[PDB]
């Protein structure tokens, strides 16, 4: 399934990037700049996946920002896009439609909701419900602590 | 101000008429097509003026404007006969459009110098006028070779779009 | 007979543009940087990509890959000059070119472009001439330029003699290309139409390239320089010295490498010049192996550094008299070298501005100023 | 978020305000990406407002989305073509280029007017515009009567009030000149011509270029008009550099009509010329190898110019790596019994390098170079000993390849040294460099008493190799057959074999069958025909056909001139 | 550290932002020395964040870890998350989070089993899927949905790193499926997926839980959607997919499993929406699972049509697997994807170039017998403004076809010449042999042949395999070329005169090869035989190259020169014979 995500705006500045397997910090920015500049490589007037080294990855461009992931050849490719929409909502009805500020500043939320949804390379929660406030109670818990 | 989208068979006054109105004086044109804008004011109310071509193959292109038009003008050419049934269809597939089913209709046979052109009842019968329920309109006399009837449309148009002041 | 302009960052992606014939263009331009890279692996850099009978003129800048397309026979040789004219329009309304200089001029560029040219062929444009955007006559008229009848708060010229040397010192020390380029920086703030003829001399020199306002059908039928000078900055002409060429500054090196953890160097540093000159601010470039084990630098006069990876060696020093010779040395363990400089003399071609004329229809006060000076440009020697 | 239809929405509202930041907020994601093709009924319809930059922006977005919308593209039509009855002579220019900016096959008869009326103007600007939109036009969908109508305004555009039309109305006329109504270069004669050169001396930067690469289609009846013109055009020392300088030079290297040896003029051209051309090797980096390659043109049809001026086409060590080698071409191009000297101190230098394609077309060089003079071929001997010695396998390879042609322009007189060149034939796995080595252990078996292993050793597989080198290869053992027959008898049957049985290469199949039919017959006649003797070449460094460098001169400032 | 980041968003070079951090990274240390239990929480998420933006990151291994043990769950949470980013598997912070997860795998709260389940996944390497192996078999039995979920992917976490130990979950497997929780049950499923790893478990869920699963693909569909409206068009896709995904897994190679699922099969397909992706995306794996699994003819079929529906589809993007997916299927199921080639051919006339590609590729193999015809004319069409990268492959792929079928000659030759006449320059080598092949066995069309390749070639410089192969032809054949009786298409005229004429400037004019050169030198010559008068020109000409650049030319020249010269005849004899 994903092997990695990653949310690069047009330029270079990372706003989150979680990976699901085991890897060195050096490969892993080998497989950053290696894809990142491919991604951008292609407009939107072109397919949305891409296969780079054995694992398909899957991009959608919200506003000025990037939301990639690597996949099993032996995976479901367009749900995975729609997975895309999902975590989006993760962090969207959390902050209000956010955008840059949000992610930056509190890419520490962003992370709790995002592996409060995926775990071990996987969904915990599907339902848009069972996660707005599967997060929001855990995120109410340290705020009161 | 209100928005007033100018309609009517070609050849019928449309342009010459704005110009004559907006500035009091008869211009020399040709077919508009790129509709020559125009806002004339009269009695706190300035109307925006939307004379479009009227030839054929460029009509359907009149639901483009269609947009927030809240007066609308069918100018006429009362001597143009062989036309008459050609104006009450294109006025009828104007007036079947929704986002035209509030704004106010100002029929302008113009050309009433020549003595053969149908006067007001034959215009207003030719296009079946009288048989529109719930739709807001009017016929006056016109004659762009001079600026009779004209003014006299915005008196209608001004008022009767106003519901108050 | 240009057919496509286009205007592009870094990435390649399309930063603007604007088409001024009927070229495919969509495409093309987004596979120009595919084949960019790999034409460079095969060596075959050519300023013009091929790809679908589609050619590609391209001139890099800062931070910017500015390229221009026609499959139409495009005169080639005005598309890369415009292409710079261009830059030099653009480089002038905001301080550089760069991909957030067009992030906020993206309006106005536009604009220019369609002041720039038309259907491929270039309509006459430059910074200035391009400030009205009297844009309706200036232009029209024949006498677009630079004029039309002003005036400033103070009327003054400044005549600047910039020459560069151009030293070429084979192996065993020995000059096949010994010259020294150079043009002439005009400075002008004058007033109205005004008209000024200049000499020199006719030692004097070989070619000679001048300015647009230079009535040529009257330069090379009378030697004489007269034109209508454009306000503002502008090189009046360039020129070339390759004869009488005398020789310049020296240098003597040699290497020395004793196992694989001492390799020294001894470069020396003398100058050719006239008696009275003092050489100023030179820095030298003497790289060390493709690697570095372990930096040793001694100096003798002045200051020296070295810097890694770029793998070089800059010795740089405060001045030089009118005839010296300065050593230094340096060890180290297990490209030629071209100088840089700047002398504010006068013999660098043995050039002397003759005189300026004055002659206009309102009054003539004529504050001629006049530099000499000369850089570097080309040097290199290290067998 | 569907926010797409949201901008769409007050891009269209009441009043101008909200709508004209719209309209900006439009052309800027409008270049960013994001296609707005969906809002171009609302913006051609604000397009005919009273604002200024709006004004010409809404037009700019017009040309480049009217492509896709040709039926809703009509909504300008009147809007341009009242624009350009306008006031300041500023609009009605800038209304016509943008209109014909748009190709909608219904926008021509619409233009009618227009541009017909567009001509006629006080201000030069409008005219200049229009000649532009016509040639423009002409490029397609357009013929028709007022069309070609048009045309004779465009030509009589010639004698202009002013420089600017008349630069246009050059550059116009000639681009129409690219359709062929037959009656190409038009007319040309001496009143149109000298006056032109009035509209010429006093044009414009690009402007005058334009007469300039456009004038050179056309010769003088006579050397009257060659000469006064000419020399109206020598001086070219000009600023606009390129185009102008080129064009002059090209058009004018081209008028080389005039009674061949009259008083020098056409010498002292010649020389006008050389000073002003080793200035571009100082210009923009890319104008150097347009100039370099246009010199490997003009030069080779008059080469007295560029005569010794071999020094300044030294490459510099950080040129550009096409500029480089492109120099070194030239300077093999006029390399003779003099500059011999230093063109080897040059590649002595060049070859000693890392760039690849540099070091080898290099020693390309001091191969043909040797071919070139004498004085050469000898220090060449020693250039290529120690150079193959560097042990290093590519360079060793090209070096070879070199040696095949040197053998070709001294074949019986430099084998003393070929034992040494076999030491290292086992770099070479690139199909020219194993041809070569197969071509000089054929062509010359006569004393290679190693040439039937060597030969059929690299034969491991008949084919699976370039076309060439079997071609090669065939011809190698046809001559090893021939002088050593009482071992060979089984190579020549396999060899032939698979070269006349299975070939599939054609030609392979071509010289296996035509060579059997000599052996078939008389080998008599085969030394009458493999072995007989074989022209040297003679300063051939890559000569192109007389008539096409002919040609290739009457268009240097092109691009298709590089060639 | 809020209040750090908004500090580095003030440099603006790549020089400051190196300073920046540089000055806090330092900054840092000093504040883990004494190891003070305050700020703790800050400086960790400062480090976090320099360390994405790949910098020193090993400065807080130290007082991040301190906080995983801590007990107020700001010093947990803020701790875990810094765990997960800036951590390697090293077995010394590994034993100071191995206990500390354990330890909170049964805190008093039950969020604080969340950050460790979740840190179970994201930072388990091996000796941690092994050593917390009990510690989540058994949360994994306790109903507190919540954890449930996280435990269950633990588990599948267990088997990922350690594949051996996937059989101390069996203790809760046959249940699962009969959960409430949504998620749960899709962890359920990947649970269950990440079972079938062992040839045992599978024959194990093969004829159990299938039939079951069968009811939970359709009580997402066929309604149970609207009591529902939790997601965002449609039935809990995530769920929906992973069943078919599973479904797929389990009936691989069988006949009951498989045929005990059709049903429900062919009502997902044929029940869901087109309108948009999300509905394309329940097909995608639905129809993948209808291919790996053994299924009656019927069915397989449907799984076509449905594809087939997906290329016609308004956007890209699903067009693309469409295709992609097949050409997997073309070799299987050849004869029914054949409903949509008509529509096929037609996706090359699309923008994207993976869509101009794939569907070319695929339709390119799908040109059968009765289809050259139709195809034939489009495949000119197409190549003709193929985008460059294509023109190359279309040539020899559209060659293929005629050789791999073809009906009369003059139309399978009077094609080949077509295209070659367009792209020829695109098309390889071997090309001259292959269809010279072609235009000898067929012993008519001879004459018409080199009447037309002379044609083209009149004007036509630009190209090589296409003018050596004309050339060779007019070379051997230059009898027929001599206005004879030509059947077919009436011949033209063709004095000796222009034939050499065009040849001449062949080899003269540069822009053939030296292998392109070749075929017309020999060709060229023997014309001495092929021809009436013009035999004295051919000898000077031959002569002449006798010396020319040309290694192997000026060879052969001198060779050709040499019979001229002095055995005339011998060529009338060694040259009119052609095997
Ligand atoms: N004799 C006469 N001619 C008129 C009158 N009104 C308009 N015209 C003429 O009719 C022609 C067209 O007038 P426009 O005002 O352009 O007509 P339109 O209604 O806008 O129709 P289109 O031109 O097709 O867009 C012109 O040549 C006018 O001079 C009128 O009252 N009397
Ligand atoms: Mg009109």
């Amino acid at each position: 399934m994903i092997h990695f995500i990653l949310l690069f705006s047009r330029q270079g500045k990372l706003r989150l990037q979680k990976w699901y397997i085991t890897l060195p910090d050096k490969e892993r920015k080998k497989i950053t700049r290696e894809i990142v500049q491919i991604i951008l490589s292609r407009g939107h007037r072109t397919s949305s996946f891409v296969d780079w080294k054995e694992l398909k990855l899957v991009y959608k461009r919200y506003a000025s920002l990037y939301f990639c992931c690597a996949i099993e050849n032996q995976d479901n490719e367009l749900l995975t896009l729609e997975i895309v929409h999902r975590y989006v909502e993760l962090l969207d009805k959390y902050f209000g439609n956010v955008c840059e500020l949000d992610i930056i500043f509190n890419f520490e939320k962003a992370y709790f909701i995002l592996d409060e949804f995926i775990i071990g390379g996987e969904i915990q929660e599907t339902s848009k419900k069972i996660a707005v406030k599967a997060i929001e109670d855990s995120d109410m818990l340290q705020e009161v602590s | 101000e209100m928005r007033i989208l100018m309609v009517g068979l070609d050849a019928a006054g449309k342009t010459t008429i704005l110009y004559k109105l907006k500035l009091g004086e008869i211009v020399t044109t040709i077919p508009t097509i790129g509709f020559n804008v125009e806002t004339v004011e009269y009695k706190n109310i300035s109307f925006t003026v939307w004379d479009v071509g009227g030839l054929d193959k460029i009509r359907p292109l009149w639901r483009h404007y269609f947009q927030n038009t809240q007066g609308l003008i069918f100018v006429v050419d009362s001597n143009d006969r062989e036309r008459v049934n050609e104006a009450r269809e294109e006025l009828m597939r104007m007036l079947a459009e929704d986002e035209l089913r509030d704004a106010v209709l100002l029929v302008f046979a113009n050309k009433q110098d020549l003595p053969n052109a149908m006067n007001a009842a034959e215009i207003t019968d030719k296009l079946g006028l009288h048989s529109l329920r719930h739709r807001n309109w009017y016929i006056q006399a016109t004659c762009a070779t001079s600026g009779d009837g004209l003014y006299e449309g915005l008196d209608w148009l001004s008022n009767q779009l106003r519901n108050q002041k | 007979s240009a057919s496509a302009v286009y205007v592009l960052d870094l990435k390649g992606k399309v930063l603007i543009c604007r088409n001024y014939r009927g070229d495919v263009d969509m495409s093309e331009v987004e596979h120009f940087m595919p084949i960019l890279m790999e034409k460079e692996e095969e060596g075959m850099l050519s300023p013009i990509l091929a790809h679908g009978g589609v050619r590609f003129m391209w001139i890099k800048h800062n931070n910017l890959y500015l390229v221009a397309t026609s499959k139409k026979n495009a005169c080639v040789s005005l598309v890369f000059s415009f292409l710079y004219k261009v830059v030099q329009v653009f480089s002038e309304y905001f301080k550089e070119l760069e991909e957030e200089s067009i992030r906020d001029n993206f309006v106005i560029i536009y604009e220019l472009l369609d002041e720039l040219m038309d259907f491929g062929y270039p309509q006459t444009t430059d910074s200035k001439i391009l400030q009205e955007y009297r844009p309706p006559a200036t232009v029209t008229n024949a006498v677009s330029w630079r004029s039309e009848g002003i005036k400033y708060r103070k009327n003054e010229v400044f005549l600047d003699v910039i020459e560069a040397v151009n030293l070429l010192v084979s192996a065993n020390g020995n000059v096949l290309r010994s010259e020294i380029v150079g043009s002439i920086k005009m400075r002008v703030f004058l007033s109205g139409m005004p008209e000024l003829r200049l000499g020199l001399n006719d030692v004097e020199l070989e070619d000679v390239k001048f300015h647009q306002c230079v009535r040529l059908s009257r330069f090379e039928n009378d030697r004489t320089i007269s034109f209508i000078p454009p306000d503002g900055e502008f090189e009046l002409m360039s020129y070339r010295l390759n004869t009488h060429v005398k020789p310049l500054i020296w240098i003597e090196s040699v290497i020395e490498k004793h196992s694989h953890s001492r390799i020294e160097y001894m470069v020396k540093a003398k100058s050719q010049f006239k008696r009275r000159s003092t050489a100023n601010n030179v820095e030298i470039h003497i790289p060390v192996p493709n690697d570095a084990d372990s930096p040793k630098f001694k100096t003798t006069v002045g200051s020296v550094k070295w810097v890694p990876e770029n793998s070089e060696i800059v010795w740089s020093v405060k001045s030089f008299p009118g005839g010296k010779e300065y050593l230094m040395r340096a060890h180290f363990g297990l490209p030629p070298i071209s100088v840089k400089f700047e002398i504010p003399y006068f013999t660098t071609s043995g050039i002397q501005v003759r005189y300026l004329k004055i002659i206009e229809k309102s009054g003539y006060q004529a504050l001629p100023w006049v530099r000499y000076i000369t850089q570097n440009g080309d040097y290199q020697l290290r067998t | 978020k569907g926010e797409i239809f949201e901008l769409k929405a007050e891009l269209n509202s009441d009043k101008k305000e909200k709508k004209k930041e719209a309209v900006k907020k439009v052309i800027a994601s409008m270049t960013v990406g994001k296609d707005v093709s969906a809002l171009f009924p609302d913006v051609v319809n604000c397009m005919q407002t009273d604002n200024l930059e709006l004004k010409k922006l809404v037009y700019l977005y017009l040309m480049n989305y009217a492509k896709s919308q040709p039926d809703m593209a009509i909504m300008a039509v009147n809007t341009f073509v009242k624009d350009c009855e306008d006031p300041n002579p500023l609009i009605r220019a800038l209304a016509v280029r943008t209109m014909g900016c748009i190709r909608v096959d219904k926008i021509t008869e619409y233009l009618c007017e227009p541009l017909r009326k567009c001509l006629k103007d006080e201000d030069p600007y409008v005219r200049k515009t229009a000649a532009v939109c016509v040639a423009k036009l002409h490029d397609i969908n357009a013929q028709l009567v007022e069309d070609q109508g048009f045309l004779d305004t465009l030509k009589d555009l010639i004698s202009d009030s002013n420089p600017m039309v008349v630069a246009n109305a050059v550059a116009a006329l000639s681009e129409i000149a690219e359709s062929h109504p037959s009656s190409n270069l038009l007319d040309l004669n001496p009143q149109s011509i000298n006056k032109l050169l009035t509209a010429l001396n006093e044009c414009t930067e690009w402007g005058q270029i334009f007469i300039l690469d456009c004038l050179a289609n056309y010769m003088p009846k006579d050397d009257r008009e060659a000469q006064s013109i000419c020399e109206r055009v020598t001086p070219r020392l000009s600023h606009a550099n390129s185009a102008v300088v080129l064009s002059a030079v090209k058009v004018l290297m081209k008028f080389m009509e005039m009674l061949s040896k009259d008083l020098d003029y056409y010498g002292t051209l010649l020389k006008k010329l050389a000073p002003p051309l080793v200035t571009l090797l100082s210009a923009e980096p890319e104008l150097q190898y347009v100039a370099l390659r246009n010199i490997n043109l003009i030069v080779q049809k008059r080469p007295e110019i560029l005569k010794h001026e071999m020094k300044v086409f030294f490459v510099k060590y950080n040129d550009p790596i096409y500029v480089k080698l492109e120099k070194l071409d030239i300077m093999i191009r006029l390399a003779s019994q003099a500059n011999i000297a230093q063109v080897l101190a040059e590649l002595r230098e060049y070859a000693t390098e890392v760039d690849v394609d540099f070091v080898r077309k290099a020693v390309r060089a001091i191969g043909r170079c040797a071919i070139k003079v004498e004085q050469s071929a000898e220090r060449c001997v020693s250039t290529l000993l120690d150079l193959i010695q560097t042990k290093v396998n590519y360079v060793v390879q090209e070096a070879i390849v070199v040696i095949k042609d040197i053998f070709r322009k001294y074949p019986n007189k430099y084998e003393s040294v070929i034992a040494t060149l076999c030491e290292n034939l086992d770099s070479l796995d690139e199909p020219e460099a194993r041809a070569a080595m197969i071509w000089i252990v054929g062509e010359y078996a006569e004393r290679i008493d190693n040439a039937d292993e060597l030969l059929e050793s690299f034969l491991e597989g008949f084919h699976d190799k370039s076309t060439q080198v079997q071609l090669q290869l065939l011809t190698a053992f046809v001559k090893l057959f021939l002088k050593k027959p009482t071992e060979t008898q089984e190579l020549v049957q396999q060899v032939l074999s698979l070269a006349t049985q299975d070939s599939d290469n054609p030609d392979l199949r071509d010289r296996g069958y035509i060579y059997w039919r000599l052996l078939s017959t008389d080998p008599v006649a085969a030394k009458e025909v493999v072995l007989a003797e074989k022209p040297l070449i003679s300063e051939e460094t890559d000569l192109i056909e007389p008539t096409l460098l002919d040609e290739l001169i009457c268009y240097i400032g092109t691009l298709a001139s590089v060639y | 550290l809020r209040e750090l980041i908004r500090t580095i968003r003030t440099a603006r070079t790549q020089a400051e932002e190196r300073e920046m951090i540089q000055k806090e990274c330092a900054a840092i240390r000093s504040s883990f020395r004494e190891e003070d239990n305050t700020y703790r929480c800050r400086n960790v998420a400062k480090l976090l964040y320099m360390h994405m933006l790949g910098y020193p990151a090993h400065f807080g291994q130290l007082e991040c870890l301190k906080l995983i043990a801590s007990q107020k769950f700001t010093d947990k949470r803020i701790g875990y998350l810094g765990a997960m980013l800036l951590l390697d598997e090293r077995q010394d912070v590994h034993l100071l989070m191995t206990n500390c997860i354990k330890n909170d795998l049964n805190h008093s709260t039950q969020f604080v089993q969340g950050l460790a389940l979740c840190t179970l996944g994201c930072m388990g390497s091996s000796e941690m899927c092994r050593d917390l192996a009990g510690e989540v078999e058994k949360l994994l039995k306790t109903s507190n949905s919540y954890l449930r979920k996280k435990a269950a992917l633990c588990a599948v976490h267990v088997i990922r790193k350690v594949p051996e130990l996937m059989e101390m979950f069996l203790p809760a497997t046959k249940n699962l499926l009969n959960e409430k929780n949504h998620g749960v049950l899709h962890t359920s499923v990947v649970l269950l997926t990440e079972m079938c790893e062992r040839s045992p478990d599978m024959l194990a869920h093969f004829r159990k839980l299938v039939p079951q699963l069968v009811r939970i693909l359709k009580n997402l569909i066929m309604s149970g959607y609207s009591p529902e409206h939790d997601v965002s068009g449609i039935s809990d896709p995530f769920l929906q997919v992973r069943i078919l995904r599973l479904l797929r897994i389990l009936g691989r190679n069988d006949d009951d499993s498989s045929e005990a699922m059709n049903d429900i099969l062919a009502q997902v397909a044929t029940n869901t929406e087109t309108s948009k992706n999300v509905g394309n995306a329940i097909l995608y794996e639905t129809v993948l699972t209808i291919m790996d699994i053994k299924s009656e003819s019927g069915l397989r079929v449907l799984a076509i049509n449905i594809l087939g529906r997906f290329l016609l589809n308004n956007d890209k993007n699903i067009r693309y697997v469409a295709l992609t997916s097949l050409l997997k299927t073309v070799q299987t199921d050849h004869n029914a994807v054949q409903r949509h080639r008509s529509t096929i051919v037609d996706c090359l006339k699309d923008l994207d170039v993976s869509i101009k590609r794939r569907a070319m590729e695929l339709s390119f193999a799908l040109v059968n017998g009765n289809n050259i015809r139709g195809m034939m004319k489009e495949l000119l069409y197409f190549l003709d403004s193929c985008e460059p990268e294509f023109k190359a492959d279309c040539a020899s792929g559209i060659f293929l076809a005629a050789e791999k079928y073809a009906p009369s000659k003059r139309w399978h030759i009077d094609t080949i010449m077509r295209v070659l006449t367009t792209a020829g320059s695109y098309v390889r080598d071997d090309a001259v042999p292959n269809l010279i092949q072609l235009i000898t066995n067929s012993v008519e069309m001879h004459a018409y042949t080199v009447q037309r390749l002379y044609k083209a070639i009149l004007g036509d410089y630009s190209q090589q395999p296409l003018v050596q192969v004309a050339a060779w032809c007019i070379g051997e054949y230059g009898d027929l070329l001599v206005s004879g009786q030509c059947e077919e298409e009436e011949p033209i005229q063709v004095t000796e005169d222009e034939v050499l004429d065009i040849l001449e400037s062949v080899l003269i004019s540069n822009m053939s090869t030296s292998v392109t050169r070749g075929y017309a030198l020999t060709a060229i010559m023997k014309l001495s035989t092929r021809f009436t008068c013009t035999v004295n020109r051919i000898k000077k000409v031959v002569s002449i190259y006798g010396s020319s650049i040309d290694v192997e030319l000026q060879q052969r020249a001198v060779e050709y020169n040499a019979l001229f010269k002095k055995y005339d005849h011998m060529r009338s004899a060694l040259l009119e014979r052609m095997p």
